């Protein structure tokens, strides 16, 4: 996160790790969706370009975290995938269309004060808050730089951007599975995911029902905190029925 | 960098 | 846990709100 804040304690308690076996490291970001299922960004796990090709035996995700690098002994609760699901028209090839995957746990996590899952979005409360100039809130232990590492989450507050404004910052095809969010060179503030935040999530508090939605999962960006560029999210609410289908097919 | 974790998980 | 999703043990369950969260609010106009 570039321009972000410490996160306080139980700020964003489904944030999830992305764990490396080995060498042990920090892959990404996830998000906590339910007492068995983590969603992330398709290309955490499958990104030919990079030779990346992870399988659950490869993984852990690590729950309830704060610190980056150290191992939170009664806080933490680390979990084994039991399998990974990725969209079947993720677009890896061209501009990561359809930047979505499930992973399914081997055992349920307890939930406490640190670990809690938060909401998907139905049609109405996306149609409500996916507007230009409302925020959303972005976490990750990623970069804080695009050219280090911090050592607790980082938060970031982030505006959505008009779909115009997005399509106009840059070359790449940007898709209706897509939105974009940050500052114009022009608003004096800053922000930006990086990389390492990838598979985060966008979170928007619902004013109707103080509940915290996930709207968006970190997905690309031309370098980070870019003037004049924008971070590019997966649009979850569009791709909800692939979530849902992926969920009522292999048990919750 | 990282602070090694209870072997319990890695096997 | 579908029922409970998206309320915060430590802020919202305790009514208690976070340092930024006003700034998401103001910006839902
Ligand atoms: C122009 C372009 C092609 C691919 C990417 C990209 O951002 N990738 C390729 C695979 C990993 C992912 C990444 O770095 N995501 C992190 C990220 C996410 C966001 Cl929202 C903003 C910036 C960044 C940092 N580039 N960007
Ligand atoms: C990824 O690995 C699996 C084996 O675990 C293989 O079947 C699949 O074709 C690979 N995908 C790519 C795009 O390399
Ligand atoms: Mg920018």
């Amino acid at each position: 996160i570039v321009e972000g804040s410490d996160a306080e304690i139980g700020m964003s308690p489904w944030q999830v790790m992305l764990f490396r076996k080995s060498p042990q490291e920090l892959l990404c970001g996830a998000s906590l969706i339910s007492d068995r299922w983590v969603l992330t960004a398709a290309h955490c796990l499958l990104y030919p370009p990079w030779d990346k090709n992870f399988t659950e035996n490869d993984l852990l995700v690590r729950i309830g975290k704060h610190s980056r690098t150290r191992y939170e002994r009664n806080i933490e609760k680390i979990s084994m995938l039991e399998k990974i699901y990725i969209h079947p028209r993720y677009n890896w090839r061209e501009n990561l269309d359809r930047d979505i995957a499930l992973m399914k746990l081997k055992k349920p996590v307890a939930f406490s004060d640190y670990i809690h899952p938060v909401c998907l979005p139905d049609r109405e409360t996306a149609a409500s808050l996916l507007q230009a100039g409302y925020k959303g809130r972005v976490t990750g232990w990623g970069n804080l730089k695009e050219t280090g590492q911090p050592s607790v989450l980082q938060v970031v507050n982030l505006p959505i951007v008009e779909r115009p404004v997005c399509k106009d910052s840059t070359r790449i095809r940007i898709t209706d599975n897509m939105f974009c969010a940050g500052y114009k060179p022009d608003e004096g503030k800053r922000g930006d995911a990086c990389e390492g935040d990838s598979g985060g999530p966008f979170v928007m508090k619902s004013p109707f029902n103080n509940r915290w939605y996930q709207m968006g999962i970190v997905s690309w960006g031309e370098g980070c905190d870019r003037d004049g560029k924008y971070g590019f999210y997966t649009h979850v609410f569009r791709l909800k029925k692939w979530i849902q289908k992926v969920i009522d097919q292999f048990g919750e | 960098d990282f602070e090694e974790i209870p072997e319990e998980y890695l096997q | 846990g579908e029922a409970d999703c998206g309320l915060r043990p430590l802020f919202e369950k305790k009514s208690l709100e976070d340092k930024t969260e006003r700034e998401l609010l103001e910006s839902y106009i």
